[PDB]
Formats: C-alpha cells, structure tokens, sequence
C-alpha cells in the first residue's frame, strides 16, 4: 500500500484495533501504527514499539518516554504526511533544546 | 585479630560523562544522565545491586540518547557515556526489612 | 584448606540500619560567574532525583545556587554527625563544569575537597559504610560522534 | 541507532590516583594477588563488576604494608580503583545445552 | 505502557563467541630509565595472571621489558584485527608509574594513547564488545594510613 | 598460656586429621581450636579448617594470612621449642615496596 | 581434582528453541456426571491463563468440556509431534476432582495416563525438555483451618 | 562417553492443593490458584526461575487468601496451600533472544 | 492474617512413586551421594530448590545401575521426586556485617 | 497501583535464628521383619549426611534400627520443643520401603503420621518455618529403562 | 478523634490529600483512609495499604486486586459507618461466592 | 590404539604435574589429553584436571565416574601391562541393589 509515511496509511493499519478505550486516530497521527499483534504499535519515525497500555497512558507522553529522540516528536522535519497538519502543531510536545555548556540558543 | 582498612575505600563517584567530554541535557526533561539515573532507581533500586544498576544507567545514556540539534549540525546526533569510578568493597543494595515470625 | 568466616569478609554492605542516611542535592541553575548561561530544567532533574531518593527511604535535603563557601559549610556540617545509625550517605551535584572542576554559584572548584570530608579518618561514623557522589557536570569539552549499529 | 565510541571500556588499575601501589617481592603485588585469587575462584561464576568488588575487598581488608625497617611506611593500606563504563553484564560464560 | 525488547537492550555482553579473545600482558621489570630500581617478583604476578587468564579460555600473550615504541607496534597490530569472532579483548600492565603516567622500558607515557586504539571508530570488530585494561602501576605518591575496625 | 610453642602443642591433644603434622603445624603459630580441624594462629588470629591431604601448614597459613607477623618474620613473643627448626621452616623473606 | 564441563551438566534447560512450545488448556465447566454442579467462572481462569501464557511466547490452544475419550485423542496427537524445534510443552486442567482422580466431561480419571504420553521413551522430541502440568482440581476432601500470625 | 537419563525426568506437576484437600475458587475471579499463578507469570515469568516463581505462587495462595463464607461458618476463613511435586533436572527460565552485534 | 497449617513442608524422597531406589553397597544410595555432594558444595551458596534440582540432575545423569549378573536390572536409571510447598526462599545463610 | 511491603510477603525464610535447628537421622540397616535383607552401607550414607549437615550448622542427632514405636517417641518429643530460637527442622530416613509406606525395624508405616506432628497447629514454634523431610526408601517397585542421549 | 470506623472520620483524614485527579471522597468511602505519607491509603477493614497510582487506577478494583478478602468489600457485615449507605450499595463489587466442590449455594 | 595400557602410557609423554603418578594413573584407564593436566578415561570418557597435591587417581576417578565399567570391575577390552597390579589397586566390589 502507498506506504506508511502517510498518516492515512498509518490509520488504515489500525483496522481490527483492540483496546477500545485508546484513541486509535490521534495515536496513529503521531507516527504510530498498528503492528497487528496485541496492542503493539510501532513508530515509523524511530522504530519504537510499545504495548500493554493502562487505562490512562497518553499516546504522546508515553511515546516520548520510550523514545526521547524521535525525529517526528522533537519536531525535526520528516516525510510525515499529516492528515491534519494544524492538529499536529498543537498536539506535539513544545520544544526541547539540547545543550552541553552554554551555547546561547536556549532561552538566550 | 584486629584489622585496618583504607581511609579511601567505600567511595563511589558516578559522574555524567567520561573526562574531557560534554554532558548533554534536555531543557524540558533534564540531563541524559539524571533521566536515566532516576529511571533505573525507581525501577530497580530496590531489586538490584548498585553496580549493575548503574551499568543499566550507562546502557540507557549510551543507547537511548542522541543529541538532536538541527540548528547546529556539528553538535547534532552526538553521543554520551557516563563514567562510574568505584572503590566499594562489598555489594550495595537498598534492602528493606522483612521477616514473618510465628504463632 | 579453608579460612573461617571473618565477617569482615561480609559479602554485602549492611543496609538495614535504623535509617538509610542523608542525601544532599546541590542544584545550581544561576551563576554570578560571567558567560555562564543558566541551566535549563536543571530543576526537573532535581524533582525526579528527590522523588526516587525519598522513595528509597533516604533523608533528602536540597540546596539551590550555593556560593562555594556555603557548600563547604553544608558538607562540613553533614560530615560531622553520628552516621552510626544510618546505612550510608549520598551527595549529588547539578551544574556546569570543565575538565577537573565543578562550578558553584560563584566559582569553580575541584571536588577533591568535598570528597575528603568523608574519609574514614575524618568521619568514622561512616567508616566502612558507602559514600555515593553523583554528578551532572558538563565536565569536559570534546564531543563523541558514536558508531552506528 | 548509534552508541558512544568511548563505551564498554573498563580500567581497573591498582590504587586510587596519587597513591602508592604495594607489592611483595616474593608473592607479587597486593592487586595481582587478589585479582588472580578472585578470577580463579569466581571468574566463571561471577559478574565482572561484583567480581572486582571482591578484589577490592581483598586488597583493602587482607593487606597491611609491614615494613619494620621503615616505620613511616609500616602498617599502611591500599585500595584499588575501578573506573567503569560498561553498558551490560560481563560474565565469562562457557557453552552448555544437552539436546535429546 | 511498555516498550518491546529491542535486544540492543541486551542485559549482558554476548560472551559465547567462537573464542574468548586476545589478552596481552606487559611485564616490566627492568628499565633504561635512571633511578628506576627493577621490580621484584613482578614476574610471579605475570605467571599467575597468565595462569588464571588461560584457564578463562583467553588467548594469552606476554611482552617483557618493552621500549615504549614497541608497545605501540604491538597494540596497533592487535587493534587492527578481526575480533568479530571473539568476545572481547584484555590488556594488562605491570611496572612503576607516577600520577598520570606509566613507565615503559625507556620512558613514561600516559595510557590515554593505547586506550584510543580501541574506540569503536578505530576498531569496530570490538564495537559493542568490552575492552578491559588492568594496571599494576605504583601510580601516585601519597600513602594511606587506614583506619582500625571492630573485631570480626 | 599460648605464646609458648609448648602450650600451642598441648592444645593439639585429641587432634583429629591423623595425616597432618600436628607438631610442626603448632610450631608455626598454629594451635587447635578444639572444634573439627579448625586451627587458629595466635600471631594474627586467623583460623583455618577442612584440609586436603597435601595442604602444607606454612604455605596455607601464608595463603590466608599474607601479613602474619610471625610468618613474615617480625620479632614476636614466640617461644620456639626449637628456634633453629623455625629458622629453616619459615618462608624466606618478603620485602614490601611502592616505587623504588 | 575437577571434572571437565560435560554440558550434559548444563545448569539450565535450553529455552531458546525456534519457539516456546505447545500449551493445551483443558477447561471444564459442565459435566454429564450427576451431582457435579457446574464450575463458576472457571472460564475467567482460562482467559487469564491464556493471556499470560501467550505473552510468554507459547502456542496456546484450549479445549472446553471434553469427554475423557476426546482428551486422550487430543494428547495422543499433541504427543506425537516434532517438538525438536520447541523449548518444551505445557498442559493445564480446570475442573472438579477427588483424591487421586480428575473429572472429564463424562468421567473421572487418574492423570497418570496423560502423564505417560510424554515420557522420553514415548516422546523423544521432548526427551530432556521440561513437561509442565498445572491442575486446578478440587482434588481432596479435608479442610485447612490455618494458623494466625 | 554416551549416557542415558530417566524417562520420568523433567516433569513438573504443580496442582492446586495438597492431596486430600479442597481447592477454593471465587465464582467471579477464578480459583485461588489460577489467580496467583497468572499474577506471578505475568510479573516475573520472564525474570524468574520456574521453581522460585512457583514458590511465590505458593506464598500468594497461602498468605493472601481466606475462604470467607459467611453462610457456612464451618467452611469460613479457611486456608489453602498448593503442592508442587517437581523432578526437573535444570533451571527453567522463560528466556527470550537478545545480543547486539557490531559495526 | 492466617496461613495453611500444611505450608512450608518439603518432602524430597529418593525416587518417583512406584519405582526402585538404587544403592551402592560400598558408597551408599544414588540419592544420598548426590544429596551430600551438593549440600557440601553449594548448600551455603544456593537456594534450596535449585540446590535439589542439581541433586536431581546428579542422580538422573551420573548414575546407571550396572548389574552384570542380572541384565534385566542392568544399566537402569533413577530420578528423585521433590514435592514442595515452601512459601519463600530457603537459604543456609550465616551471619556477617563489619561495623565501623 | 502498588501495595505496601507487608513483610509477611518476606521473599525468603528467615534463617538467621539463634541456631539452625534440629536434624534427626533415622538409619535402618537391620529388620525384625522377614525377607527384609539388611541394607548395605546404609551407614556410609549416614556418615556423609551427618558430616554435611553439621557443616551446615545443624544440631544433628541419629537413631539406628528403631522399632516404629520408638520413632514416634522420638518425633513426638522433638516436636514438643521450643523451636522459636531455631531456623527450622529436618528429618531424614534410610531404609527399605514399598509404594506408600516406609519400614521401621519391626514394621512398615505411612509417613503421613510423622508428617502431622509438625503442622502449625500442632507445633507453632515452627509455624512459618520450613520443615524438611528427606527419604531414601526403595519405595516403589517398577524400573526405569531411561533413554540414551546425544554425546555432550 | 471519634475514630476511623466512621466514613466521616475516614474522609477528614484525607485533608492535605495530594494526587488531585483521584476521587478523594469515594476512595475514603470504600474503607480507605489517608496514611498522611505520599499517596499511601490504608483500608481500616483489612489493613491493606496502597500507593503510587496511575491516572486511571480505580479505587475499588485496585483495592480488590491487592485484598481479595477484605470483609467490607466482599460485603460481610462490618462496623462501617456509611455516610451514604445507598451509595455504597451500588458502588461495591457484586457478589463473590467461594466454593470447593459443589455445595449448591452458587447459582444453584 | 588406546585400549592397551602400553598405549595409554605412551600418551603421557611430556606429562606435566611431576608429583602425580604418571604410570599407575594411566594404568587405571586414564590417558593424557595433552592439554594441561586433563586426563581422560578410555572406558567411560570422563576427563579430569586441576589436581591438588594428594588427589589419588583411583578415588578421584571414582568420584567423578561412579559407573566406569573398568573401575566397578566389569570385563572390558583393557590390556593390562600388569593384570596382577590392577587386581590389587582397583576398588573392592560395589554391588547395586533396590530392595533385597
Ligand atoms: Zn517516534
Ligand atoms: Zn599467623
Ligand atoms: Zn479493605
Ligand atoms: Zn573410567
């Protein structure tokens, strides 16, 4: 299928998605897609895979927890095809600068 | 039958990175090191030996963390590795207190 | 042959004392020193560290941007105390640093100083007990390019 | 993924920086004695880190200087220094199974 | 939630390779350097080390009083080799030393040099494998008075 | 009491482990604890037991107690039933060093 | 002296095979037998067991109220199979039972039968591999008063 | 150099309770045994030896469970203890597969 | 809280029910040999359950019958039977610490 | 969520008591019973067992060919004692036996009897402590042919 | 204080109750009360104590999980002083019969 | 080949471990593996190494191989350089039983 880089394709993989309570839609929206095995979802932008969700685990923060570098998430430019780019822009984590001494580029 | 021991024994200095290198730090999540440290402590600190515990903190910092600085490609996708100089003389464990007596 | 169990050959540190022990965190975020830009979210390190430590039965206590002289007051005090009733002691430090030094609010300093407040001869309540120092110092200057796997 | 070029190193040298290393003329150094003693005793059974811990224990506990001509250097002590940056458990495993 | 088993998160070093790996011992006993009195029974350290190591399945090899330049030949060689078939590598050193340096037959040298022959970028057959350096250097200068303990 | 070699021998009454040299063993600072085959050194407080049919009293004493004042040949209150005997039996001489 | 590593002296079972192995659960809830009242929520045992097992990489398969003869078909089959490619095998059983017996849908039976389908001589693909049988049988008749602590 | 082994080795029968005793079972949560079994498996099954694993399943059933039957006081506040007859000849662990290669 | 009166028992008897127990006239039973062998070798170091496992391993692997007058009873095998209901880890721990 | 440390959830048996505990060995070698041929070197089992046990800090005590009635005297006694100061208790038995029974000097008997002297309700000094019974009984009747394995 | 057996007294202990998100009220209602130490709550009817709550852990089912016998919870008669007895009657778990062979008293 | 005692001795050429009876060791089915001090039995395939200065060849062979056909005195292809020597050296006689 016109493959996974498109948000559209990441959603169509969540067909037969168990775990009713969890936001199938927005989850796939943040680079996640169903592995079709239990509730394992994988990120197409960092290759992480996550499963066994408690009834409050939020898709973004939990993605962040297990993948602190994910290019999509830290907001690097990537092949992401956003079904709704404006939606992402609000949903995504703020902005994470990385430092190692001073290099005035933080809140400089 | 009385014995003596080095005054400089039982110390442990587990500082962020190998000497002469940078220490990376996310502005909105804290340092690579502290993140991995806490992560392990509240996850194993009770169950695990201190040395092997720190090993996994080393594993975390080394494996899970790239720099990601897209404005400064020269400092981008960089790596970090902690440095655990130890001179403990026995196994540290954060044990509790348990037993269960009798009638 | 086989030598008896001297128990000085105790396989593990005794960590069942009346209480865990003291844990002093030194959080630096702002500096009087020039060019030293403040540390971003060095606090959020602190919260977490505090959290996990207290969950580890520790007696946690924290000090914000301390002038070097203060640090030493603080340590010297802590050091002169009856640890005979505690498993050990831990100190942690958060700030910038260069090769061989660590920064206080006002100045850099080699940690070899604080280190020496706790040697058995200077602090016997801890003689045979473990002293733990963790540091988050940007200490150093070179970068690591790494290797792909 | 990528990993530090400076990871998986282990430097376990004789004594804390800026200190002497004691050595018996007719039995070798405090350190090597304790090292070998532990390796050929646990090296197969034990984790590398805890292994070295006991080598530290040996050097620190079992060894005084004993120099009766030089009382200033007499009944002195020594403690090794194991700066580590391994990222997993080292064990000197063999190879065993038993099929069917 | 819970992340999958990445196996890069392998809990232990893989030590089941075709063979253990190389183990180079550097025994110094005599020095061209002045005032450097020879090392007594530094050999008997060597024998023992050799012994235990070989019993540990290692490929042990030893070098007596080496001029510094030789050491580097030896390392550079060892380093440039296919370790892909071995669990790791170990080097050991026996001689005098001062704070920040180690002595060869002819000169002192900071070990930071040999260290750097094995970094992953300079030696990928060992990239991800453990490199072990043990030293018996009189390195330092101060003494430790110690502290007496309660009977045990 | 025990400082005399004579007294160290008279403690080996009812000494099990036939094969082992009761006499010379006691001679090198060892004496029976009267419990299995545990012997203790009066000059370093070490105690050793479970002996294989070749474990030599001196080298095994040395192994578990690398500093024993009597053994490394420091001057001690030892009352040698035969001082000349000791002089030959004892380990040679172990100097300790740390630089030059 | 010291004997070499025979590797038949393998300290652990080899559990890295191409796959875990088969896991057959026998859920009984209803019985043709008289006076045998049905088992309440014996299913919910099943779900959980299934769950945890599959999370353990097992090849799980379940059988509801089986007449005894069926059980044996099922086992005999399972037993005659190439386990050489799997770590082991596990069977579990849920139903009533008395001292020395277990109930099928239609009759009681001593388990010594099923047991014997897997002995090395009758099933070498598993020779040297572990066979695990778990039972939830009301097997027995006496009660346990316990002791306060 | 060829050897033989008992045909009856490597079996493990871990059934609910000591012979000649009842097996307690909650109508709406399943049996004491299965509850404790699953609980341990999905909690340690990966980390733990099979024998010690089952020990804790024994601990669970013995410690955490009283009968509670307020209509039949004779069957009330009763206890249960599993029965793990084993003849394994090595350590069972539910290991996975991990390594991490090189460049 | 309360606990089963029948908990914390361990019956580790020689062989699976309904089978023979082999025994060397001049070395004792397969079982006792392997038992002692393990106890005095691991009993201090090891968990009771895994300990017995290795006693099972010993009896099962290291022992054939060898009865050359009675081929019907020759080259036979044996396997112990460890029915357990302990509720925690048994270890033969000692007492150690080292103060200050 | 997460429940607190109840310490009744102690991961291990407490084995640091004032002393290990009693260990009673029952050595049978001769029998009044007919056709029961004496046990060869059943003693040498005993010595070894005794040895290792005492090395394990146990309070070891042994009983030779005991008439059944004696065994019970012995147990009943042992059982009625203050074990509150000991880690546990162990009994061992050496003799012939058939399926479901064990022989005394004079008669067979199912061990279910001795077993019951130590249940928590009958012996609380041991309530929560481990009771260990080892048996070397020819108990059973069938033979095991075994299975040959791949070289190793 | 006119002690803990009263639901009223179990609530007044939740003063200075951290963990905002969690239902302070109904939690105390089911035999739980604050230990005044982190988020550790203890049941007065079975002595259980529970802490570290994820953002969906439900007070009843989680109480049940760690205490399968709790007299209050399995619905034995206890000294409980229900601020609202009708509230409890709906909130509490259904009914858990215990069996061991047949003893027709289940869905007999 | 090895079935002959003669051939089992000629393998002990370059035999380290001076103290140990090269001759009689090979005599009891043992032969040098030519690797350290590992000797293997040709009659049961056992291999043993690291010998303490009293480990006796027979009892230590027996310890690690309780069934060895040669040792328990089964009839085997053994070619005894001195059959009478063996007859005295070998362990007595070990009957195996299981009821009466
Ligand atoms: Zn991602
Ligand atoms: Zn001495
Ligand atoms: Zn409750
Ligand atoms: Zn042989």
């Amino acid at each position: 299928m016109n493959d996974l880089n498109r948000e559209e394709t990441r959603l169509k993989t969540f067909t037969d998605w168990p775990l009713d309570w969890l936001d199938k839609r927005q989850l796939a929206q943040t680079g996640m897609y169903f592995t079709h095995a239990g509730d394992k979802v994988k990120c197409f932008f960092c290759g992480v895979e996550i499963g066994s969700w408690e009834q409050e685990d939020q898709p973004v923060p939990e993605h962040q927890r297990w993948s602190p570098n994910c290019p999509l998430l830290r907001r690097r430019t990537t092949n992401n095809v956003p079904i709704n780019a404006e939606a992402l822009d609000r949903i995504l984590p703020p902005i994470s600068y990385d430092i190692c001494g001073a290099n005035d580029s933080t809140l400089e | 039958m009385s014995y003596k021991i080095p005054v400089h024994a039982d110390f442990l200095i587990a500082y962020s990175t190998v000497p002469g290198f940078y220490s990376w730090r996310n502005t909105t999540r804290g340092s690579w090191f502290m993140q991995s440290l806490c992560a392990e402590l509240a996850a194993n600190g009770k169950r695990l030996d201190i040395l092997t515990l720190l090993t996994f903190v080393c594993q975390r910092v080394a494996v899970d963390f790239e720099s990601c600085t897209p404005d400064t490609p020269e400092m981008h996708q960089q790596k970090q590795i902690p440095c655990i100089t130890t001179m403990l003389t026995r196994i540290l464990r954060f044990s509790d207190k348990q037993l269960a007596p009798a009638g | 042959a086989l030598g008896s169990v001297t128990d000085r050959h105790a396989a593990e540190y005794n960590m069942r004392h009346k209480n865990r022990g003291m844990a002093l965190i030194f959080n630096h975020e702002h500096f009087e020193v020039p060019t030293l830009k403040s540390r971003a979210g060095t606090n959020v390190d602190c919260e977490n560290l505090t959290r996990v430590l207290k969950q580890l039965d520790f007696e946690v206590t924290v000090y914000k941007d301390c002038r070097y002289k203060d640090i030493l007051r603080t340590i010297e005090y802590a050091a002169s105390q009856n640890h005979s009733d505690s498993d050990c002691i831990l100190v942690a430090i958060l700030s910038h640093g260069e090769m061989g030094y660590i920064y206080a609010k006002d100045t850099q300093y080699k940690l070899d100083n604080i280190w020496s407040f706790f040697t058995a001869n200077h602090c016997p309540s801890l003689a045979g007990k473990p002293k733990l120092f963790f540091i988050q110092a940007c200490q150093g200057d070179r970068l690591d390019g790494g290797v792909t796997m």
